RNA sequence: AGGAGGUAAAAAUGUAUAA
RNA sequence: GCUUGAGUCUCGUAGAGGGGGGUAGAAUUCCAGGUGUAGCGGUGAAAUGCGUAGAGAUCUGGAGGAAUACCGGUGGCGAAGGCGGCCCCCUGGACGAAGACUGACGCUCAGGUGCGAAAGCGUGGGGAGCAAACAGGAUUAGAUACCCUGGUAGUCCACGCCGUAAACGAUGUCGACUUGGAGGUUGUGCCCUUGAGGCGUGGCUUCCGGAGCUAACGCGUUAAGUCGACCGCCUGGGGAGUA
């Protein structure tokens, strides 16, 4: 219901999965889907094919809102970063513009050291 | 020798926002001396100039605020 | 720092000539004004170790000149320090 | 007797009340023999990034010459005043003219 | 000055005494001095209500002016005096129209400074003005509660209240302990920070420094007999009951704050 | 950063982000403070740059290629 | 020609005499 | 006595040199509220942990603390340790120009005095993130380790103390001399700045190489070459820089 026209698809793609969230023009969420939520957890979860499928799982579940134009705002150094938006082109949507809002700290908190 | 200010010698002012626009990237970063080939004196001169203009909201810190 | 105005005053008081700005008399007097000027700076901060070295370096230079000046002009020497108030 | 280049923002509303603002500042400086040199009111200029609210602002450029005592007190009048936003104060370098 | 007293005798080994050479020596200002007979912790009924208070050197209460009901009249701080009633230091202050009253001494106060109270007073440590003309985010002490009551927050040695925000009719500030209380905007306050911050390091030393100040000995729970206190008894140092007060109330862990008529004011509790 | 290329774009057409930061800072700030290894690796990096300049000047040999 | 992203679980030991 | 040693003054230039006080934005975390729904987070694969009490994702607002992307460069500065947002106040050292002045005032330096990263310690504040200890889950023959979710002292500030490091160009300081090349940085002079130049003259600094030297590797006008002044230090390893 609610009949909204615009839509901002935030795509948080990290090194493990691609949680995708289609919000409204203001910020209120309107349904989402993830890599794992599609049904395949593990090594497969972090693949460009995962983000592909993620878009389809979120291609529907927004049909009640009948969104037309999008403002994709990708976020994160994930492997699904680039493949997810092309999945939205074929999904039958119109990307108005693409924006990148990756948090680039100006020497903020010290990062962890979790790897060797 | 792709300079600009090196010929037109002057103590670079932050007020010349048109001039400084050419030295910043569309994102808002400071283009390095390796690309513009600017003399190092005028580069550090430019750096303080930019940051002061940055402080006065004459230049963006980034694309999204 | 020793501002320029104060500098010309000191020279025109100890130098034998108006331009005589190299005499040992003058250099000792010159640095002494500076060291007294730095006591205010080292009364607040008391942690600024780098310019602490600046002060310490110029004290030894003052020390060496009086060593020199003594051994050469004994008479002149006692006159100088009583006009500048130091040594103890 | 330094030379300063005071630059400060003004919240739009008080922009309507800006001439009297400068008149008070230039009086204190002149009150202590401070020779003023520029008085370029940039006017209501749009900002780059929002300053807590306000997508619009008003600038005032000074380029004044004054003694250190006065300038320290005059800066405090920017601090405790809820009209002046971001006050910049730089150093001499042979005070200028026409600057823009 | 924080001076370590030299160990001449066993008893003066740990006396780190706070000496402040600026303190006025001699007799304090007579007209603002009234008696204060101690009561040793005994109410109208004569029974001991609050324990541990008794003895102590004879004190003399001094009328410290908190209300600060003078507007637009300058004042020249005369000198800094000592006052046994509190931890802070009071300052004999003289107004332009020849009148002497005491006030808490801010830390940026020297003998002979210039302060004034009122709405038109300039922002300077020692001035007293309402919480509507203070810049949001400064350091304030001697905060009032109701408009014209007098002042009851942060008046102890080295204490200051941060004014966090200001939401129109209310000024959300933050007490020293950690709570963020929301008080009436029209309440008067005093800028700066209460002096004598070395009071923290003042370690008593021998029992006397505690005893002649007023604190009587405290007798522990595991020492008293079971007929006198919920703890103790035993054949030899045997605790085992849950730590309680002498009247059967769970201590060391029980919230006891209950007014309800002020919860409308308490924004965030101490943590 | 940002891209619209108004009407006829139809493709991603944004590799210019690679030209700004996009991964170069994220894969750099994801962990490892080091505090002084970049000093080590930058001295190692510019050492390799001069290896090229040495090799550039050392290209003037036959080899029959 | 010049720069960026992505690529690697576990696996211990061998005494004491030869030019 | 003299001036080429050393030092002072006049005018300028560059600089993350040091101390003190303000301030801006980005990002993490937390708290309050809206939308919204089954996973999220994590790994080589997992699990502990978070999550139908409604997380993660997203947005509005607010609280805080620490660090200051890009500039940034074998780039600069300091005696060394070291020092990087921006602004002000206080202040040191270097370098150059063209003159003036003092007239050996110089070099080194046992003992002595001061400075001296990080860790640690005392007292008082602060505590986002990170993170010894430690707990839990994995991996493992076992894992008190690497890996993972959490997490304290500490990391931060103020005031004192500690005086060690591969505190390293493993090259003590100072002065003189002995072919070159490519740079970077910062001055300055001359000619037509006619035009991003042309030709010089100084400091600092990187790299490559000749003679020479070295056991060789390599060092090579900022020497480990050729000489001088002075000080520190070594005399097989282990025992031990310990009793």
């Amino acid at each position: 219901r609610k009949q909204v026209s615009d839509g901002v698809a935030h795509i948080h793609a990290s090194f493990n999965n691609t949680i995708v969230t289609i919000t409204d023009r203001q910020g209120n969420a309107l349904g989402w889907a993830t890599a794992g939520g599609s049904g395949f957890r593990g090594s497969r979860k972090s693949t460009p094919f995962a983000a592909q499928v993620a878009a389809e799982r979120c291609a529907d579940a927004v049909k009640e809102y009948g969104i037309k134009n999008l403002e994709v705002m990708v976020k994160g150094p994930g492997p699904g970063r680039e493949s997810t938006i092309r999945a939205l082109n074929a999904a039958g949507f119109r990307i108005t513009n693409i924006t990148d809002v990756t948090p680039i700290p100006h020497n903020g908190c010290r990062p962890p050291k979790k790897r060797r | 020798f792709c300079r600009f200010t090196a010929e037109g010698v002057q103590e670079i002012d932050y007020k010349d926002i048109a001039t400084l626009k050419n030295y910043i990237t569309e994102s808002g970063k400071i283009v390095p001396s390796r690309i513009t080939g600017t003399r190092a004196k005028y580069q550090r001169q430019l750096a303080r100039a930019i940051k002061r203009a940055r402080y006065l909201s004459l230049l963006p810190y980034t694309d999204r605020h | 720092s020793l501002s320029t105005e104060a500098t010309a005053k000191i020279v025109s008081e100890f130098g034998r000539d108006a331009n005589d700005t190299g005499s040992t008399e003058v250099q000792v007097a010159l640095l002494t004004a500076q060291i007294n000027h730095l006591q205010g700076h080292f009364a607040e901060h008391k942690k600024d170790h780098h310019s602490r070295r600046g002060l310490l370096r110029m004290v030894s230079q003052r020390r060496k000149l009086l060593d020199y000046l003594k051994r050469k002009d004994v008479a002149r020497y006692t006159q100088l320090i009583e006009r500048l108030g130091l040594r103890r | 007797m330094r030379h300063y280049e005071i630059v400060f923002m003004v919240h739009p509303d008080q922009s309507e009340q800006v001439p009297g603002m400068i008149e008070r500042y230039t009086a204190a400086i002149t009150g202590a023999e401070g020779k003023i040199h520029r008085l370029e009111d940039w006017g209501r200029r749009q900002l780059a990034y929002p300053i807590n609210k306000l997508h619009k602002a008003h600038y005032v450029l000074m380029n004044v010459e004054a003694p250190q005592e006065v300038i320290d007190e005059l800066e405090t009048t920017f601090r405790f005043n809820d009209a002046v936003i971001r006050s910049m104060v730089m150093r001499t370098k042979h005070a200028v003219t026409e600057a823009s | 000055a924080v001076v370590k007293c030299k160990p001449t005798s066993p008893g003066r080994r740990h006396v780190v005494k706070v000496v402040n050479p600026e303190l006025h020596k001699g007799k304090p200002f007579a007209p603002l001095l009234e008696k204060n007979s101690k009561s040793g912790g005994r109410n109208n009924n004569g029974r001991i209500t609050t324990r541990h208070i008794g003895g102590g050197h004879k004190q003399a209460y001094r009328i410290v002016d908190f209300k600060r009901n003078k507007d637009g009249i300058p004042a020249v701080v005369e000198r800094l005096e000592y006052d046994p009633n509190r931890s802070a230091n009071i300052a004999l202050v003289l107004y332009k129209d020849g009148e002497r009253r005491y006030i808490l001494a801010p830390k940026g106060l020297k003998a002979g400074d210039q302060i004034q109270s009122g709405v038109d007073a300039a922002i300077k440590p020692g001035n007293t003005l309402p919480m509507r003309n203070i810049p949001v985010g400064s350091t304030v002490h001697n905060v009032e509660m109701k408009p014209g009551k007098g002042g009851q927050l942060a008046r102890s040695a080295g204490t200051y209240v941060q004014i966090v925000a200001r939401d129109g009719a209310y000024v959300t500030l933050r007490l020293r302990s950690g709570e963020m209380r929301k008080v009436e905007a029209d309440c008067r306050a005093t800028l700066g920070e209460v002096g004598n911050a070395e009071h923290m390091l003042r370690v008593l030393g021998k029992a006397g420094a505690a005893r002649w100040r007023g604190v009587r000995p405290t007798v522990r729970g595991t020492a008293m007999n079971p007929v006198d206190h919920p703890h103790g008894g035993g054949e030899g140092r045997n605790f085992g009951k849950h730590p309680v007060t002498p009247w059967g109330v769970q201590t060391k862990g029980k919230k006891t704050r209950s007014n309800k008529r002020t919860d409308k004011f308490i924004v965030r509790r101490r943590s | 950063i940002k891209v619209r290329e108004n009407e006829p774009f139809d493709v991603a057409l944004r590799r210019f982000k690679r030209s700004c930061e996009k991964a170069g800072v994220l894969a750099e700030v994801r962990r490892r403070e080091f505090y002084e290894k970049p000093t080590t690796e930058r001295k190692r990096a510019k050492a390799s740059a001069v290896k090229r300049h040495a090799k550039k000047l050392a290209r003037e040999n036959a080899r029959r290629t």
